[PDB]
RNA sequence: UUUUUUUUUUUUUUUUUUUUUUUUUUCUCCUCUUUUUUUUUUUU
C-alpha cells in the first residue's frame, strides 16, 4: 500500500497562506511546536513528543574487547529505525534512501562533535572496555523526524547511568546497584539539530514544518550547533539553491532555538532528578492523564484462588486411563528396526530381476 | 607556475606494519632569500626579518652542526647565520621537540642574525635521490 | 445584382529483487637538596 495523494486545492491554499505569512496550526514563523518529555523507570529511556511526533530512545552498555588499535577508548554504535506503524509508507526494506541520510546526519552530529567522553570508558587496555549502544525508534510520523530524534538521543544519553567496577592490582570485580551505586556519564556539550524549509524558490522560510508543509516545499536546510556559539554540522539538501546572507540568518536562528531547547532540556532533567530523589513515584504508569476519557486505572485484585485444587482433582479422576495394547518392535538386521503394522516379507529381494 | 613532483616514504607503525605512502611536492620559481643584496627586490619583496650587511662571511652548518652544537649558536656576537630548511627538518624528525623549540625560538627572535631558507621549495636547488644512497650523502 | 467547398485534442499497462554501527598512522623524552623515614599516650 501507499499513502494518500495530495490534491490541487490544498497546495493552492497552503501557498496562499505562506504568501500571507499565516500557518495552519496558528504558530508564527519562528516557532516550535511545544515539547513534552517522559522518563521510564530504569535509566536511559525516554519518550519525547514534538507536536504529534513520537520517538523512543533507549541507551544500553556492554563490556567487550577493544578491537586492534585505539586501545584506550570505547566504541559507540547507533541505529535509527523507522517503525512500519509510524506511517503507511514505511515498509521494512522499501524506504532505503531516507534511512541513510538520517543515520548519517545523526552519526556525524553526535560522533564528530566530540561531546561524549569516550576517553574515560576503559578498565584495562587491550582488555575489556565498555561498548555503549544508542537505539532510537520512530513511532508516529508528523514531520521533522530529526529534531525529535536528536532531542531524544540527547536526553537518553544525559539520563543513562553505567554499572561500576573496582580495579586494583591486576584483578577485576563487577558490582550491582545494591553492592555499588550506578555512575553517571561525562557530557561536554549539547549538540541540537535545527531544520529550515524553503518555499517557492527561497523567497520565504518556515521554522519547524509539519507533514503537509513538508510536501509543499522545495528543499530543506539543517544546521546542527551545540550550546555557546559553536556550529557542529550543516547539510543543505532537497531541491534548494541558496544565497549567502541566508545561511548566516539561518545560523542565527538555530543559535536562538538551540539556546531555548537546551534551557527546556536542562529544566526537565532537573525536575526528574528532584522527583527521583524526594522519594515519590515515577515511571511510565504515573504519567497517564487521569482527566481524560481514554484512560482507566485498576489496583491489584486477588481473584479467588480458592477452587483450583478441587476442579483439577475431579478432572484428573474423571477421564479414561491409558489403554494397554502394547506394540512390538521387529528386528531386521542390526541397524534397522520397525514398529507398526509391519511389512509382509523380511525384505525385498529380486523383486523385479 | 609550480612543478609537481613526488616523494615516497617508508613509515613504520607501532604494530610492525610498514607502507610505501606516496606524497606531493610543489616547487616554485622565487623563494625569498631574506638578504640585503638580493638583486631584485619586488619578485619576493622580502616581507619578514631581514639582515643588515656588516659581517665578513656566512657560515651554514650542513645538518649536524645545528643538531648537537646548537648550544653555541645563541651568543649575540655571532652574526650572519642562515639555516637550510633540510637541516631544520632533520632535527625536527630526529631530535623530538625540545631542541626544535629552542631552534624555532632562536629563529623567531629579533635579537640574532638567524633566518630560514626554503632550499626544498626552490626550483633548481632540489635534487632527487639516485642509485645507491643514504640520508647523509644526499643531505 | 457577389454562389460552392476545404476531417481532428498519442495508442498502451494486470513489474521480480534474499542487507546492517564503524571504516585508515606520527618518534625518543634530566621531576633540584636537613634526614634517618616519625610512630606509645588521652580526650571525636
Amino acid at each position: 500500500m501507499k499513502e494518500t495523494p495530495l490534491s490541487n486545492c490544498e497546495r493552492r491554499f497552503l501557498l496562499r497562506a505562506i504568501e500571507e505569512k499565516k500557518r495552519l496550526d496558528g504558530r508564527q514563523t519562528y516557532d516550535y511546536r511545544n515539547i513534552r518529555i517522559s522518563f521510564g523507570t530504569d535509566y536511559g529511556c525516554c519518550i519525547v513528543e514534538l507536536g504529534k511526533t513520537r520517538v523512543l530512545g533507549q541507551v544500553s552498555c556492554e563490556l567487550v574487547s577493544p578491537k586492534l588499535n585505539r586501545a584506550t577508548e570505547g566504541i559507540l554504535f547507533f541505529n535509527l529505525e523507522l517503525s512500519q506503524m509510524a506511517a503507511p509508507a514505511f515498509e521494512p526494506g522499501r524506504q532505503s534512501d531516507l534511512l541513510v541520510k538520517l543515520n548519517r546526519l545523526m552519526e556525524r552530529c553526535l560522533r564528530n562533535s566530540k561531546c561524549i567522553d569516550t576517553e574515560s570508558l576503559c578498565v584495562v587496555a587491550g582488555e575489556k572496555v565498555w561498548q555503549i549502544r544508542v537505539d532510537l525508534h520512530l513511532l508516529n510520523h508528523d514531520g521533522n523526524i530529526i529534531d525529535a530524534a536528536s532531542i531524544a538521543a540527547i536526553v537518553a544519553l544525559c539520563h543513562f547511568r553505567r554499572p561500576d567496577v573496582s580495579v586494583q592490582g591486576d584483578e577485576v570485580t563487577l558490582y550491582t546497584p545494591e553492592e555499588r551505586d550506578p555512575v553517571p556519564l561525562s557530557i561536554h556539550h549539547m549538540p541540537i539539530c535545527v531544520s529550515f524549509a524553503f518555499f517557492q524558490q527561497g523567497t520565504y522560510l518556515l521554522v519547524d514544518p509539519n507533514e503537509r508543509e513538508e510536501r509543499v516545499m522545495d528543499g530543506l536546510l539543517v544546521i546542527a550547533m551545540n550550546k555557546h556559539r559553536e556550529i557542529c554540522t550543516i547539510q543543505s539538501s532537497g531541491g534548494i539553491m541558496l544565497l549567502k546572507d541566508q545561511v548566516l540568518r539561518c545560523s542565527k536562528i538555530a543559535g536562538v532555538k538551540v539556546a531555548e531547547i537546551t534551557e527546556l532540556i536542562l529544566k526537565a532533567l532537573e525536575n526528574d532528578q528532584k522527583v527521583r530523589k524526594e522519594g515519590g513515584k515515577f515511571g511510565f504508569a504515573e504519567s497517564i492523564a487521569n482527566q481524560r476519557i481514554t484512560a482507566f486505572k485498576m489496583e491489584k485484585a486477588p481473584i479467588d484462588t480458592s477452587d483450583v485444587e478441587e476442579k483439577a482433582e475431579e478432572i484428573i479422576a474423571e477421564a479414561e486411563p491409558p489403554s494397554e495394547v502394547v506394540s512390538t518392535p521387529v528386528l531386521w538386521t542390526p541397524g534397522t528396526a520397525q514398529i507398526g503394522e509391519g511389512v509382509e516379507n523380511s525384505w525385498g529381494d529380486l523383486e523385479d530381476s | 607556475m609550480l612543478q609537481k613532483r613526488e616523494k615516497v616514504l617508508l613509515l613504520r607503525t607501532f604494530q610492525g606494519r610498514t607502507l610505501r605512502i606516496v606524497r606531493e611536492h610543489y616547487l616554485r620559481p622565487c623563494v625569498p632569500c631574506h638578504s640585503p643584496l638580493c638583486p631584485q627586490p619586488a619578485a619576493c619583496s622580502h616581507d619578514g626579518k631581514l639582515l643588515s650587511s656588516d659581517v665578513t662571511h656566512y657560515v651554514i652548518p650542513d645538518w649536524k652542526v645545528v643538531q648537537d652544537y646548537l648550544e653555541i649558536l645563541e651568543f649575540p656576537e655571532l652574526k650572519g647565520i642562515i639555516f637550510m630548511q633540510t637541516a631544520c627538518q632533520a632535527v625536527q624528525h630526529q631530535r623530538g621537540r625540545r631542541q626544535y623549540n629552542k631552534l624555532r625560538n632562536l629563529l623567531k627572535d629579533a635579537r640574532h642574525d638567524c633566518i630560514l631558507f626554503a632550499n626544498e621549495f626552490q626550483q633548481c636547488c632540489y635534487l632527487p635521490r639516485e642509485r645507491g644512497e643514504s640520508m647523509e650523502k644526499w643531505q
